[PDB]
């Protein structure tokens, strides 16, 4: 008659669970406040309000005028 | 299309009360035919004509025989000719 | 089972297809007011995936063939609820 | 109209006549003396060979662009497949007519419609500075261009396109297009 | 190839090194031999297709039949069409659905 | 009797006759984890169970003991 | 589930060629599914009787072609299933 | 109304979702009157989903005479429907219409 | 620098750390595999981070990085909401490739982790740069390294298939360079923010068309184009295999939302029934011929190419769920796909030495939790609810359907026959009798790292066909901007 | 009568013990443990989606319409 441990299974899975419920109760922002210090700092950290439409337009114009350059030599009367 | 009054009320008294006549008297036969007389089921499955309507009806309309042979026959036979050919 | 869920499938697209969604209250509120023809669309797709499930006279043959397993399994599922489906 | 039997002659003899040089070339190779005869006693076989496919080529070509009067570059692909057709029957072998017409009248055809560049390619004789700003720079084009060569459904549909679409089915199966008015009210 | 016939057919009473599969271990295989064995579509062996098909179709005949009695002998109905007050008009979904029966044709 | 089987094989489901010595005491802890979450799910329903229809003071409903939108309903109509 | 008592009853036997007088043997189970065939077969008063019945009345209630025909088409199905019960 | 909040304030389109009268040249406009022709797009189907949300609740509310008194959202439902969709800046960017 | 350049150096200074320990200390095989293992992990490290500042609705490239050193040929990397999944994808899966093959590579350990490892940073600077002639760069430099894995730690046929691949992807390729380079004439460059504004004329969309999806349906593959894949795919290791069905594969998916849908948008349009009749053709045929295989590898290999042509479908819809069920699917297919080839390449072939279904019967009577997850992934390639692989399958129909009635229904008819193989290969292998009387000598079940690898896939396939929004989010936005047409009363606003 | 549990985990027999390989620091504390750390993250991200932006402005033109009463009288 051998006895049968839990087992950690059964620890991965009731621990999931509970750190699923332990966490998602304190990820709410409050009832109707501002969103808790860590929400703001993952905003803080990915703010990028306009640093992508500065560098994007920045090389499309360099490469825009790369080409036209290209196109001036190699359409260059002979 | 409601028909739940007229079901109530235009069905003739005998529509209504045909299938307990119809179970009745269709149950007496089978335990008539079967410890009483019991005969007439044994000449019907070795009547000639009984036999196949037996074995049509105990092989399930043949759908089974033919749903193998034209179409997992087929889908299997299809398959065969892709790998191979 | 999978043939009525091809059909059952394709009338779910159907019926996101002309509304846009597939709640049922969406679905059943705007019933009266849709195509005529789509409504028959959808509802023969609903109709061989019932078909199937139920085991009417066409999609028939995997329910006599589910009594291989054991006798509480046809209570269960092959007499009173998954067929009811 | 050009005369298809005249021409097949002269493809026959330009083609053919390159037979001959190979026969004669393939009989000086030869390492047993057999006679200066025999370019024509066993590589005849060469240059007939070399001349029937030149006046199959060169009839069939001319021959379909008389049925058709245009000069395009079908007209090589047809004269390709029967070039490439007539070198299987050399062979003997029903895979072989089929697999020769597909590589001669397939090769033929891309030459043509590409316009192969070894005669030389055409000139533009026009600024090919402009022609490519033109490209580049057209971002914009009338709806019209895209809706009469895509067609006007499948997603598109440009403003307007339901009342078209009321006649169009109006003239096609005559039923006036009056959807419900969905609401008890109004 | 060895003749291609179904292992269904096989002696499930006789001496096999895989009595499931009924197979020998050195027994020659045909080229379709993973659609021959035992798991596999059974091969039902009560009648010819040919017959099959017949009898089917008398029970097609028979069932037409019963159609074509009741076509000619089954009664009118009994009832008019029951009226409704305003044809159900607002409260079956107005104008632009279908309303119920009210002072038309029968 | 009894199907031999290997002694090697390891099931989650048991495997082929597995009673384990201890089976009410792990039978007792995963009844209470069934019931703990199960708790979980009725007070998350309570909260979002939504209705459009009051039941009935006198109408047995025993929704009408933990569930919200029908809870604060028998407190608001009780204020005249 | 009483057939499924039979089976278990018998070793695991479920042809009927193998049965008969099991009634002294399986008073419960005879019982019990005696009931379950008079509802199967809509004796009157019992639970199957009310629901089955009705559809027949239905059937005809709709005072239609293919209502009457179905009738017909039903009433024969309800006499093999008195044959089978 | 509701206030925008912060979150409807960085995403907001500066400009009218329209081509007409844009540089393609200048690489931010043209972005911008892509989202701006997105986001107008969006919306009109965000608005199809908030209709049905009410005419889901007016179904579930009235039960037997929801054909009767749920009306004013299947046409306003309807009406999005066959209108809103999801078609992109890809057609008009390369076609100009009267 | 760019969190994108970290994506591409962190595998070179593996393969660098690799090839360098043996001068640094007969140092033990085993340490590279844990040098390459702890670099992929890093790799998924910066991926998630990525993913974590990503901005789901931003239609300008993220996480760019200025160069202002122009040359010929530059290296632009950029990730938008389209990009975004098949690279953390990419990252996901290597690290189960590595773990996988841990105790089958007995040779050449070095040669088999580097080439990974490249093969890594290839596979990743795919959906990373910016520009259409990069993307070329990238899509065909993946041939040398994957031609000799195969030939190095391949099975028998391992020559013929180490041949076909890369003579298929070759020749594909150059159909679509020629396409890559007549672009390039017209436009002057290939970077995305300038091509896509350009709008060709539509004969030259046409022949552009041609050429391209000459390339990507030899890639996709389809049908009559796959021998190839058979060959490689089988005769491949187990952790080249995976690339190979999970990533490689998926490069043409996301070709098409480069370079087919945002430049040609009448050709697609007009050539669709070209595309559905060879999608619907490839379901049928892909699906009866995988009934009829009897190698187990080759019976899921093929299977690929059975939901490689719904997908394929679902990105020529012109809808944005089709687009969207599209990605779904071929990032769903990824998962399932890759377990399969560990349950069959991996735990039946490491066992047996034999990949023919012949030899198998009923190991479940043995193997118990080999049964448990082969039997979830082959309900993942059946399409069953509560795996994204049925949201992907579900959405890319849809939209098939709805852009083509007869072709979507005619590919709807995988809902029948992939469940037709997925559960004859399950009940020939794990049922169907006893045990299979060829093994003389009884099997373990799965071990801890084939339990991990296994429960990992399936836990993908299953969060996120539970909740997909988890991918769909991010991947709305930027949908948004391949889809071609206009609505008569919401354009041209005023 | 019923049988204790049984079978060898892993293939490891009752006698011995598992042995690591190797793979297994970097999996659980490496690929599984960023897996759930970037898990609790992402529940800390901020709405990026096109949805949640447009349901905002949707919700607005609504209340300018007989739909959605909104807080407001303005
Ligand atoms: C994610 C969702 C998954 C589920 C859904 C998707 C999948 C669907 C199909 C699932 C099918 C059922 C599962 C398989 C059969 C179960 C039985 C079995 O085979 O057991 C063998 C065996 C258990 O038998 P045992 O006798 O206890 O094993 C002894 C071994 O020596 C023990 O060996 P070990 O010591 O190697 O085991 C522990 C190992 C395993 O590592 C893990 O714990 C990773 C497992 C994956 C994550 C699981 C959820 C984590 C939640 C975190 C908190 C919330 C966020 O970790 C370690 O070694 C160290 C821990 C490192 C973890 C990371 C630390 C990060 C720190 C910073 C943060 O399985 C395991 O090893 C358990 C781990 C894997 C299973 C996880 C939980 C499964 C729950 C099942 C029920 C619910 C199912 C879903 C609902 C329905
Ligand atoms: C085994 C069969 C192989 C068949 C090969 C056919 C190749 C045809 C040329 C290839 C191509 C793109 C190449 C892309 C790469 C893939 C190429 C194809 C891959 C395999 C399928 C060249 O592209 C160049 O063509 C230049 C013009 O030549 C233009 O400059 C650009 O279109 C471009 O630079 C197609 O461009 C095309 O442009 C059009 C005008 O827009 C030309 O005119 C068209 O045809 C006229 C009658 O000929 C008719 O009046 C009309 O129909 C039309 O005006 C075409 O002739 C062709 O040139
Ligand atoms: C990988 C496995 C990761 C292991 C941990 C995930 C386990 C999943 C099941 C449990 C889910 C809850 C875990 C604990 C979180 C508690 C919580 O409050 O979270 C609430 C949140 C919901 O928060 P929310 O809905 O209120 O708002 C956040 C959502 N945004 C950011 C859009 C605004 O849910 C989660 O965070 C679950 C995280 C799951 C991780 C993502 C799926 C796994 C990784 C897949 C990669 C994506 C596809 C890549 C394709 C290749
Ligand atoms: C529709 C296209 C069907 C594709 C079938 C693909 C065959 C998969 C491989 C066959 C599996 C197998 O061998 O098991 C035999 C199985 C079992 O069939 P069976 O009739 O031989 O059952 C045998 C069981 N005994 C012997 C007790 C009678 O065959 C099937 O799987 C058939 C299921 C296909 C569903 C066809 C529905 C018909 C649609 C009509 C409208
Ligand atoms: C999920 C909740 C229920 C999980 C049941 C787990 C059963 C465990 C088990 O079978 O043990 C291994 C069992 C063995 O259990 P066992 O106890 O018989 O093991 C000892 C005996 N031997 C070793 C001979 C088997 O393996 C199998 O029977 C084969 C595996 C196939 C079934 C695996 C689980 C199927 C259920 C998963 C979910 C499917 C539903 C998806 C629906 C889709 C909806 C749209
Ligand atoms: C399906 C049932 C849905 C229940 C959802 C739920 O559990 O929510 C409750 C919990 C806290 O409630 P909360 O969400 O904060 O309420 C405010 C909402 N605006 O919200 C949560 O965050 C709880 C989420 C954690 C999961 C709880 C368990 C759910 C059931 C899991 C069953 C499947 C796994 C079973 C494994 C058994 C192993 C022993
Ligand atoms: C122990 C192993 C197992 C655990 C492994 C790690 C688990 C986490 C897995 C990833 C999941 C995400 C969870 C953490 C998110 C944190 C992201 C972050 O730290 O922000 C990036 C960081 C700060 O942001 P910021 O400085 O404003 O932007 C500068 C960009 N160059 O700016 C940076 O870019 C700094 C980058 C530094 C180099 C990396
Ligand atoms: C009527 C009729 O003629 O049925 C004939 C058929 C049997 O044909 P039979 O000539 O007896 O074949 C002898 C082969 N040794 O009998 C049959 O097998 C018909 C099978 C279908 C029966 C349909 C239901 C009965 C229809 C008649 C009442
Ligand atoms: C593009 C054009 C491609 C043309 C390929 C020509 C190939 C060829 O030379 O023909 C040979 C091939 C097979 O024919 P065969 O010679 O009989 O091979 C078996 C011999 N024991 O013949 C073929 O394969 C041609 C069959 C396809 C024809 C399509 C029309
Ligand atoms: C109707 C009158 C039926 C009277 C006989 C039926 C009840 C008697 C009986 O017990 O028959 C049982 C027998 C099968 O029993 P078995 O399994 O062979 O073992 C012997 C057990 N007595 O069953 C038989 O032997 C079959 C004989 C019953 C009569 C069948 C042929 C008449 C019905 C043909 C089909 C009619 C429907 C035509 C189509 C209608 C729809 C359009
Ligand atoms: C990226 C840059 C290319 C990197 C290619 C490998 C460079 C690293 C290297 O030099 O590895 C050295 C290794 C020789 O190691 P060795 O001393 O011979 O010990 C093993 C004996 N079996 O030799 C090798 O193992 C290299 C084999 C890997 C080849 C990579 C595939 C290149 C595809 C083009």
């Amino acid at each position: 008659n051998v006895e049968e441990p839990l087992g950690a299974a059964f620890y991965i899975a009731v621990g999931g669970i509970a750190s699923s419920f332990v966490i998602y109760n304190i990820s709410r922002p409050g009832p109707n406040g501002e969103p808790s210090s860590l929400h703001k700092w993952f905003s803080k950290i990915s703010d990028y309000k306009d640093e992508w439409e500065t560098r994007n337009t920045l090389m499309a114009a360099a490469l825009e005028q790369a080409a036209h350059d290209k196109h001036l030599l190699l359409t260059a009367e002979r | 299309h409601e028909i739940m009054i007229d079901t109530e009320f235009a069905v003739p008294v005998l529509f209504k009360l045909l299938p307990f006549i119809f179970t009745i008297s269709f149950s007496v036969i089978a335990l008539t035919l079967s410890e009483l007389l019991s005969e007439l089921v044994i000449y019907f499955k070795f009547s000639r004509f009984g036999y196949n309507i037996f074995g049509f009806f105990n092989q399930r309309f043949l759908i089974e025989f033919f749903y193998n042979k034209y179409i997992t026959n087929l889908i299997l036979n299809l398959g065969g000719q892709i790998t191979k050919i | 089972n999978r043939v009525g869920d091809c059909f059952l499938t394709v009338g779910m697209f159907a019926i996101l297809w002309s509304l846009g969604n597939l709640d049922y209250a969406t679905v059943f509120s705007l019933a009266p007011y849709i195509n005529s023809n789509v409504v028959i669309i959808i509802g023969i797709c609903l109709l061989i995936g019932a078909m199937a499930k139920s085991s009417q006279v066409g999609l028939h043959v995997w329910l006599p063939m589910a009594m291989e397993g054991p006798t509480p399994v046809s209570a269960l599922i092959h007499a009173a609820t998954m067929v009811t489906a | 109209p050009k005369d298809a039997v005249h021409l097949g002659l002269k493809g026959a003899a330009v083609v053919g006549g390159i037979g001959l040089l190979f026969a004669a070339v393939r009989t000086s190779l030869a390492r047993k003396n057999v006679g200066p005869w025999a370019i024509f006693t066993r590589n005849g076989k060469l240059a007939a060979t070399f001349a029937a496919v030149g006046g199959a080529y060169d009839f069939t070509r001319a021959a379909a662009a008389n049925l058709r009067e245009k000069e395009d570059w079908v007209n090589n692909g047809i004269g390709g497949l029967f070039a490439g057709a007539t070198m299987g029957l050399t062979t003997g072998r029903i895979p072989r007519v089929l697999g020769f017409a597909a590589l001669t009248g397939v090769v033929l055809a891309t030459a043509e419609y590409a316009g192969s560049g070894l005669r030389g390619v055409f000139k533009r004789d026009v600024d090919e500075y402009e022609r490519k700003e033109f490209l580049r720079k057209n971002r914009r084009r009338p709806i019209e261009e895209t809706l009469a060569e895509i067609g006007e459904g499948r997603g598109i549909k440009p403003p307007g396109y339901y009342e078209r679409r009321a006649q169009r089915l109006k003239e096609k199966y005559g039923v006036d297009i009056n959807p419900v008015c969905a609401d008890p009210d109004q | 190839n060895p003749p291609r016939i179904k292992r269904q057919f096989r002696d499930p009473h006789a001496d096999w090194w895989d009595k499931q599969e009924r197979r020998n271990f050195g027994e020659p295989v045909h080229e379709d031999h993973d659609i021959l064995g035992m798991f596999s579509p059974y091969e039902y062996t009560w009648i010819t297709p040919g017959k099959g098909l017949f009898q089917i179709g008398l029970f097609i005949a028979s069932f037409l039949g019963l159609c074509y009695v009741v076509k000619l002998t089954y009664p009118d109905r009994v009832s008019y069409p029951r009226e409704f007050e305003g044809g159900l008009e607002r409260e079956l979904g107005g104008a632009g659905a279908v309303r119920a029966f009210l002072c038309l044709d029968d | 009797p009894k199907i031999p089987y290997p002694k090697h094989v390891w099931s989650p489901a048991g495997g082929w006759y597995a009673q384990p010595a201890n089976w009410k005491q792990n039978t007792a802890i995963f009844g209470l984890v069934i019931f703990g979450i199960t708790a979980m799910v009725w007070k998350y329903s309570a909260e979002h169970e939504v209705r459009h229809k009051m039941p009935e003071p006198d109408r047995f409903y025993p929704s009408r003991y933990w569930v919200k939108q029908i809870k604060d309903y028998e407190r608001a109509q009780k204020e005249k | 589930l009483g057939a499924g008592s039979v089976i278990h009853a018998v070793a695991d036997n479920q042809d009927f060629r193998k049965f008969g007088g099991l009634i002294s043997y399986l008073p419960l189970t005879y019982s019990v599914m005696l009931i379950a065939s008079l509802s199967l077969v809509a004796f009157p008063f019992m639970t199957g009787f009310y629901s089955k019945d009705f559809i027949l009345e239905s059937a005809y209630g709709q005072f239609s072609f293919s209502g009457v025909a179905v009738y017909i088409i039903a009433t024969i199905g309800a006499i093999f299933t008195t044959l089978y019960s | 109304p509701t206030p925008e909040s912060e979150a409807f304030l960085a995403k907001k389109p500066q400009v009218p979702p329209t081509f007409d009268g844009v540089d393609y040249e200048d690489n931010k406009r043209l972005k911008q009157a892509q989202d701006a022709i997105i986001r107008e797009q969006w919306v009109q189907v965000m608005m199809g989903r908030l209709v049905r949300e009410e005419l889901s609740k007016c179904y579930y509310r009235e039960g037997v005479n929801h054909l009767e008194k749920c009306g004013k959202l299947r046409e306003r439902y309807l009406q999005l429907l066959a209108n809103a969709k999801v078609k992109g800046y890809l057609f008009e960017q390369q076609n100009y219409w009267s | 620098m760019s969190l994108l350049y970290v994506l591409l150096i962190i595998p070179i200074i593996g393969i660098f750390l690799i090839s360098t320990i043996d001068s640094f200390y007969f140092f033990n095989v085993s340490y590279y595999k844990k040098i390459a293992l702890i670099t992929t992990i890093l790799n998924l490290i910066v991926s998630l981070i990525i993913y974590i500042l990503f901005d789901f609705s931003n239609n300008q490239f993220q996480f760019i990085q200025e160069n202002l050193d122009l040359s010929f040929y530059d290296i632009y990397l950029g990730v938008d909401g389209v990009s975004i999944y098949f690279v953390l994808l990419t990252t996901i899966i290597m690290p189960i490739a590595l773990v996988s093959n841990w105790n089958s590579i007995t040779n050449n350990i070095k040669s088999y982790l580097i080439i990974m490892l490249l093969l890594e940073t290839l596979l990743l600077a795919v959906f990373l740069v910016l520009d259409v002639l990069l993307f070329y760069i990238f899509f065909e430099s993946i041939l040398p390294p994957l031609f000799i894995l195969i030939g190095l730690f391949g099975s028998s046929n391992k020559v013929r298939a180490s041949f076909y691949i890369f003579l298929y992807t070759l020749l594909g390729s150059l159909f679509l360079l020629l396409s890559i380079l007549t672009m390039s004439s017209i436009v002057g460059t290939t970077y995305f923010d300038v091509l896509l504004k350009s709008s060709f004329e539509y004969t030259t969309q046409l022949f552009l068309f041609f050429g391209i999806f000459i390339a990507f349906a030899v890639k996709t593959p389809v049908w009559g184009l796959n021998s190839w894949l058979l060959r490689a795919h089988v005769e491949s290791p187990l952790g080249g295999s995976i690339v190979l069905a999970a990533i490689v594969l998926k490069l043409s998916l996301y070709g098409v939302f480069r370079l087919i849908l945002p430049i040609l948008p009448q050709a697609s349009l007009n050539l669709t029934y070209i595309v559905y009749a060879i999608g619907a053709i490839t379901v049928l045929y892909a699906s009866f011929s995988t009934l009829r295989t009897v190698d187990v590898k080759e019976l899921i290999a093929y299977s690929s190419v059975a939901h490689a042509a719904i997908y394929l479908m679902g990105v020529f819809s012109n809808t944005i769920q089709g687009l969207e069920g599209a990605i779904l699917l071929g990032l769903a297919h990824g998962f399932v796909s890759s377990g399969l080839f560990i349950c069959a390449g991996g735990i039946l072939y490491d066992r047996t030495g034999t990949r023919l279904i012949y030899f198998f019967r009923g190991l479940t009577q043995i193997m118990p939790l080999f049964s448990l997850f082969f039997f979830i992934l082959c309900l993942g390639n059946a399409g069953t609810p509560l795996t994204l692989n049925f949201v992907g399958e579900f959405m890319s129909l849809y939209g098939t359907l709805e852009r083509l009635p007869i072709a979507g229904m005619l590919a709807s008819t995988s809902i029948i026959f992939s469940a037709a193989y997925s559960i004859y290969m399950y009940n020939r292998i794990a049922f169907g009798g006893s045990v299979s009387l060829y093994f003389i000598d009884c099997f373990r079940d799965l071990t801890k790292r084939e339990f991990f690898i296994l429960f990992t896939l399936v836990s993908f396939t299953v969060i996120l066909g539970i909740y997909p929004s988890f991918v769909l989010d991010g991947l709305h936005y930027n949908i948004s901007s391949v889809v071609y047409g206009i609505e008569p009363n919401a354009s041209y606003l005023t | 009568q019923y049988d204790p549990p049984t079978g060898w985990l892993w293939g490891v027999r009752p006698g011995e013990k598992y042995q690591n390989e190797g793979w297994e620091g970097p999996f659980f504390y490496g690929f599984w443990g960023s897996l759930i750390v970037f898990a609790i993250a992402y529940a800390y991200k901020p709405d990026t989606s096109i949805q949640t932006w447009a349901l905002e402005e949707a919700r607005r033109r609504l209340e300018a319409e007989g739909i959605l009463e909104d807080p407001n009288p303005t």
